[PDB]
DNA sequence: TGAGGTAGTAGGTTGTATAGT
DNA sequence: TATACAACCTACTACCTCAT
C-alpha cells in the first residue's frame, strides 16, 4: 500500500499583497495585483456587434451570479472586482458591414473566404491603432456567428451561396486573426456574437441555441480577467515563488504544409512568477520526428533559444536565473539538452521536465462521491511522480476534473532536482492562467497553451516576430 | 463607546452580498458585525445581536432585498434599530442597501423605504463609493485599512467549513499489478517453421515476429494445430533469457535492448488478455486502439455482480460497464485497467453509430460519481478472476501470467470533510 | 456549461529499400 | 520489379478547452 504525499495549495498575490488560493476570490476581495487606469476598449464588429459588446459592458457592471456559487464564484461587477470601469460610453468603434460580410465571405474556398475577412478586421484594427490619436486598450473582435460558421477548415458552405467559384482548387479565423496581428503588438480579445448576447440567438424551438443561465458570471470572470490582462496589468502572481526561476515551455507544431513531414515551427514560452509570460519564437526546423513520433530540436537553434531566453531574462531581471525548468510533453534527446547546456551560465540549474497526460494511475478514493482532493501526489523515483492538478476541491467544493481525475506523469527527463519542488512548481503554475480565470490550471501555464499557441506559429511564418508577452499571443 | 457596523440580511437569499460587503468593509477598516462571520451557540445569539446593535453598533445596514424585508429574523433585527434610532436620535442610523432590481415598494417595510436608496442595483462598486462617501459626510469612526483581516476571516470564517484537513484516506488504483511472470522468456530459431505471411493473433496463444525468432511466453511445443512441421527445432537452439533479469535491465544485449524487450511483453500481455477475454463469458466492444470488454445483458443475476450493477439502463437504450487492459511494466508491472460505457438498445446487439454512443456516454458518465466508478470496475475486475486473488491470462498450456484482482491501494493523510 | 477540439496510441494501410531479373 | 519490411496515418475514445 504506497502512500501518497500532498502538495500544500500554492497562494497566489492580488492587491495589497494579500494572497489566497482562488482569483475569483482573490481579485472580488481585494482587486488585481497592479488596478490600471480605465480600460479604453475597441470594437471590430457589425453594428449588432456593439450594441452586443455594449449589453455586456453594461451587463458586468451589475453582479451576474452562476448557478451555484460555491463551485463557481459570483463575479460581484467589473469596478467592483478590478476596482476599475471598463466604460460602454468609453467604446471606439470601427464599423463592419454586412456588405463586407457577404463580399469577402461569400468566397468557394474557406482559406480565401477565411485569410480576407482575417485581412479585413486587422486594416479595421490596424487603421485604427496605428492611425488613432486616441488610445484603446483592447481590440474585442466581436465576431458575427456567420464567420464563426463558415472561417474553419471542414466546413462546408452549401455550393449554393458561393458568389465566385474557387479561384484554384492555417485556416482557423481567429488564430490566424491574433497571428497576422501578431507583428505590430496588439491586444485582441476575440469574442462571439453570440456568447455575449447568448439569450438573444433563440433556436428553431425558441429556446436558446446554447443556453447560458448556469454560468453566466463565470464567463464574466474569463472574459474580464482576459480583458483586463489584455488592458495591461496582470490580475495577480504568484505569491510564494523562490527568487530566480526561469520556466520555458516548449512548444511546437508540425506544419503540414511542407512535402517533408518533418517542418514544424518552434518555440519557448517563458514565464516567472507571473504568468504574464513571454513567448521566444523559434524559427521553423525538422523538429517532428517519424519513428518516434515526438519534437526535437538541433543544437544550433536550441541554443539560440536559451540564449534568447536567458538574455531577454538577464535584461528583465539584471542577472541570469539560478534556476532554470524546461518544459516539454516529451523526454529530452542527450544532444539537445547537451546543447542547453553549453549555453547556461555555470552555476544556474537547468532542468528538463516532461509533463506527460497519458492516461496513468486513475486513482479513485474509496468511500464518498468525490474524488481525491487536488494536491494529491504520487512520488514514483526522486525523479518521476504522479501530480494531480485535477480533482475535488473543498474551497470549491467541487471537482476539477468533472469526471474521475487524471494526475500527471511528471519525470525530470534531464538535469537533477528535489521531485517534491518539482510537484510543488508545477501546481504553482496551473494557477497563472489569466485568460481561463478558474481556481487551478489543469496543465501548468508554461505548456498549457503550447496547442492554442502552436496554430499561431504556424498561421504567421513569414514574421520574424520579437519576443512577445502572452497578451499577443492569446 | 460605540464603532461598528451591524449588517442586517437575509440567509441564504442575500449572502453572496453581504458576504461581499462585510469583507469589502471590513478591510476597508470599519468593524462589521454580522451573523456571517459568528457560529454562534446561546440563547443569547439574540440578544448577543441585541446587545450589539443597542449599544456598540454605530451604523444599522439592512440588506434591502425582497427577502430581506419579509423575513421574520431581519424585522425582528430591524425592531431593534428603530428602537434605538430614536436614543441616537441621528437620521442616517439605518441604511436600506437596495441590492436587489425588483423591490415594489409594497415590500419595503415601512420604517426604510421612507429612507435614502444606498443604491447596489446599478453597480456594486459605485455603491460602495455611496455607502462610504455617505460613510465621509458624518463621521462614522474607521481603523487605516488593513485587508489582511479582511481575509483573515473569509480564510477562516467562510472557509471554515470546506478546506484541506489531517485525514486519512485511501484509494484505488486501476492498475492491477502481474503477480506471476513465467520463469524465462525465450526466442525461437523457428526458421522454416515460422511462415512471414501467416498472421498468429489466431494462434491462441501471444506470438509475435521480432527479427528471424520467433518471441512468446508459449514453450516451442505449443503452437501445433495451426503450425506444422516444427519438430524439427532443438529445443537448445534458442535464447532462454531470464525475466527476472529483464525487469531490472540486468538484460541488456547490444543485440537487442531491454528497453525493446520492455516493449516486446505488452503486445503479449495485451494479447493475452484479448484471448482471455475470448472465452471469459463477456462480450466485446472493438475501438480501433483495443477491445473494450462488456457483459452482455442477463448474464449476471438481473444484471448484478457480487451486488454491484455493470449492465443498465438509460432511456430505450441499455448500457453496460466495459473495461479496457493496457499493460504497462513501469514502475512495478501491473494491468491497468481504464472504465468504459458501452451501449445496446437491445440485450447483447451493439449501437451501430458512435456519435450516438459518444452522446450515450457523457449522458451515462454523469451519473456515476467517484463512488460509483470505483465499485463497478473493481466488481467488474472482481468479476472476471478465476479464483481468489487473481486473474489467469494464459500465454501457453504451463506457462501463465497473474494479475492481481484488487488494485494498488494508495494511502494518505489528508482529505476533505463530504458535503 | 458543453458542444467542440486535441491528444494520446495503437495499429492496419502505405511508401521505401532490398533483392533478384 | 518483385516483395520483406520498414515508418507513417487514421479512426475512436477519454478528456479538456474555447470565437470563454
Ligand atoms: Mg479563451
Amino acid at each position: 500500500m504506497k502512500e501518497l504525499i500532498y502538495i500544500e495549495e500554492p497562494s497566489i498575490l492580488f492587491a495589497h499583497g494579500q494572497k489566497c488560493t482562488d482569483p475569483r476570490d482573490g481579485l472580488a476581495l481585494f482587486g488585481p495585483l497592479n488596478q490600471i487606469y480605465g480600460i479604453k476598449s475597441g470594437v471590430v464588429g457589425t453594428q449588432k456587434g456593439l450594441q452586443i459588446f455594449k449589453s455586456y459592458l453594461d451587463k458586468i457592471q451589475k453582479p451576474i451570479y452562476n448557478h451555484n456559487n460555491i463551485t463557481r464564484p459570483m463575479f460581484p461587477g467589473f469596478e467592483a472586482v478590478f476596482g476599475c470601469k471598463w466604460e460602454s460610453q468609453n467604446i471606439v468603434f470601427k464599423e463592419i458591414t454586412d456588405e463586407e460580410i457577404r463580399r469577402y465571405l461569400f468566397n468557394a474556398s474557406t482559406h480565401k473566404r477565411t485569410y480576407d475577412l482575417v485581412t479585413l478586421f486587422n486594416d479595421k484594427i490596424i487603421t485604427a491603432n496605428k492611425n488613432d490619436e486616441e488610445r484603446v486598450d483592447v481590440w474585442f473582435v466581436i465576431v458575427p456567428e456567420e464567420i464563426y460558421k463558415y472561417c474553419r477548415p471542414n466546413s462546408v458552405l452549401p455550393n449554393e451561396l458561393v458568389q465566385t467559384k474557387s479561384l484554384i482548387s492555417d485556416a482557423q479565423f481567429h488564430d490566424q486573426l491574433k497571428a497576422r496581428l501578431l507583428e505590430h503588438t496588439i491586444p485582441t480579445q476575440i469574442l462571439r456574437e453570440s456568447t455575449l448576447a447568448w439569450r438573444d440567438f433563440k433556436n428553431t424551438f425558441g429556446a436558446p441555441i446554447r443556453d447560458f443561465s448556469k454560468i453566466e458570471g463565470h464567463l464574466a470572470w474569463t472574459i474580464s480577467t482576459a480583458a483586463y490582462y489584455k488592458a495591461g496589468g496582470k490580475p495577480w502572481k504568484l505569491g510564494d515563488i523562490r527568487p530566480g526561476v526561469c520556466y520555458l515551455g516548449l512548444v511546437y507544431k508540425k506544419i503540414e504544409k511542407s512535402k517533408n513531414p518533418q517542418n514544424a515551427c518552434c518555440a519557448a514560452q517563458m514565464f516567472l512568477d507571473n504568468g504574464d509570460g513571454t513567448v521566444f519564437k523559434g524559427e521553423v526546423g525538422p523538429w517532428y520526428n517519424p519513428e518516434k513520433g515526438e519534437y526535437h530540436l538541433k543544437p544550433k537553434e536550441a541554443k539560440a533559444l536559451l540564449t534568447q531566453a536567458l538574455e531577454s531574462y538577464k535584461e528583465q531581471n539584471k542577472s541570469y536565473p539560478k534556476e532554470v525548468f524546461i518544459h516539454a510533453r516529451t523526454r529530452f534527446n542527450d544532444e539537445e539538452w547537451n546543447a542547453f547546456n553549453e549555453v547556461t551560465p555555470k552555476n544556474t540549474n537547468l532542468v528538463g521536465v516532461t509533463i506527460t497526460k497519458s492516461k496513468p494511475l486513475k486513482l479513485y478514493k474509496t468511500e464518498g462521491a468525490f474524488p481525491i482532493m487536488r494536491g494529491n501526489a504520487y512520488i514514483v523515483d526522486e525523479k518521476k511522480a504522479f501530480l494531480w492538478t485535477l480533482g475535488f476541491v473543498p474551497k470549491l467544493q467541487s471537482t476539477l476534473s468533472m469526471e474521475v481525475p487524471n494526475p500527471i506523469f511528471i519525470e525530470i527527463n534531464k538535469g537533477e532536482a528535489e521531485i517534491q519542488q518539482v510537484l510543488k512548481d508545477i501546481l504553482a503554475l496551473t494557477k497563472l492562467n489569466y485568460n481561463a480565470c478558474i481556481y487551478a490550471d489543469g496543465e501548468p501555464v508554461t505548456l498549457r497553451f503550447a496547442n492554442k499557441i502552436g496554430e499561431i506559429l504556424t498561421a504567421s511564418t513569414e514574421i520574424k516576430t520579437p519576443p512577445l508577452a502572452f497578451k499577443y499571443y492569446i | 463607546m460605540r464603532n461598528k457596523i451591524f449588517i442586517s440580511h437575509a440567509t441564504p437569499e442575500d449572502d453572496d452580498f453581504t458576504r461581499w460587503l462585510s469583507l469589502k468593509l471590513i478591510g476597508l477598516g470599519y468593524e462589521v458585525w454580522c451573523d456571517i462571520l459568528f457560529l454562534d451557540k446561546g440563547v443569547d445569539f439574540w440578544s448577543t445581536i441585541e446587545k450589539e446593535i443597542r449599544e456598540n453598533t454605530c451604523k444599522f445596514l439592512i440588506v434591502s432585498s425582497t427577502a430581506g424585508n419579509k423575513r421574520e429574523g431581519v424585522l425582528k433585527e430591524l425592531a431593534v434599530a428603530t428602537k434605538v434610532k430614536k436614543h441616537l436620535q441621528d437620521d442616517m442610523f439605518i441604511i436600506p442597501l437596495a441590492i436587489d432590481e425588483n423591490l415594489s415598494y409594497d415590500d419595503i417595510n415601512i420604517e426604510i423605504v421612507r429612507l435614502n436608496a444606498i443604491d447596489f442595483k446599478k453597480s456594486w462598486a459605485k455603491g460602495l463609493q455611496d455607502l462610504l462617501d455617505a460613510f465621509e459626510k458624518q463621521n462614522v469612526p474607521k481603523k487605516p485599512p488593513d485587508h489582511s483581516k479582511s481575509n483573515l476571516l473569509y480564510q477562516q470564517i467562510f472557509l471554515h467549513d470546506k478546506q484541506a484537513i489531517e485525514k486519512e484516506e485511501t484509494y484505488d488504483s486501476n492498475w492491477f499489478p502481474i503477480i506471476s511472470f513465467p520463469n524465462e522468456l525465450r526466442f525461437h530459431r523457428y526458421d522454416w517453421r515460422l511462415p512471414k505471411q501467416f498472421d498468429v493473433r489466431t494462434l491462441a496463444f501471444p506470438a509475435i515476429r521480432y527479427k528471424e525468432y520467433l518471441c512468446t511466453f508459449a514453450w516451442e511445443y505449443d503452437f501445433i494445430h495451426q503450425l506444422p512441421k516444427t519438430e524439427t527445432y532443438n529445443g537448445q537452439e534458442s535464447i532462454r533469457i531470464s525475466t527476472s533479469d529483464i525487469l531490472s535491465g540486468r538484460y541488456d544485449t547490444d543485440f537487442i535492448r531491454n528497453y525493446e524487450c520492455q516493449r516486446l511483453i505488452v503486445q503479449l500481455i495485451n494479447k493475452a488478455f484479448e484471448l482471455r477475454m475470448k472465452d471469459k463469458n463477456v462480450r466485446e466492444y472493438q475501438m480501433s486502439k483495443t477491445f473494450a470488454y462488456w457483459i452482455e445483458k442477463g448474464k449476471l443475476e438481473k444484471d448484478k455482480f457480487e451486488k454491484i450493477k455493470l449492465v443498465g439502463k438509460q432511456k430505450n437504450k441499455y448500457w453496460h460497464f466495459g473495461i479496457s487492459a493496457a499493460g504497462k511494466l513501469y514502475p512495478s508491472p501491473v494491468l491497468m485497467v481504464s472504465s468504459h460505457i458501452i451501449f445496446t438498445m437491445d440485450g447483447i446487439n451493439l449501437i451501430k453509430s458512435k456519435s450516438i454512443q459518444h452522446s450515450s456516454r457523457r449522458k451515462q458518465g454523469k451519473n456515476w460519481w467517484n463512488d460509483k466508478w470505483r465499485e463497478k470496475l473493481l466488481a467488474f475486475i472482481r468479476f472476471l478472476s478465476d479464483d481468489q486473488n487473481a486473474i489467469y491470462l494464459n500465454v501457453g498450456s504451463e506457462e501463465k501470467i497473474l494479475i492481481s484482482n484488487k488494485p494498488l491501494k494508495f494511502f494518505g493523510k489528508m482529505s476533505y470533510v463530504t458535503p
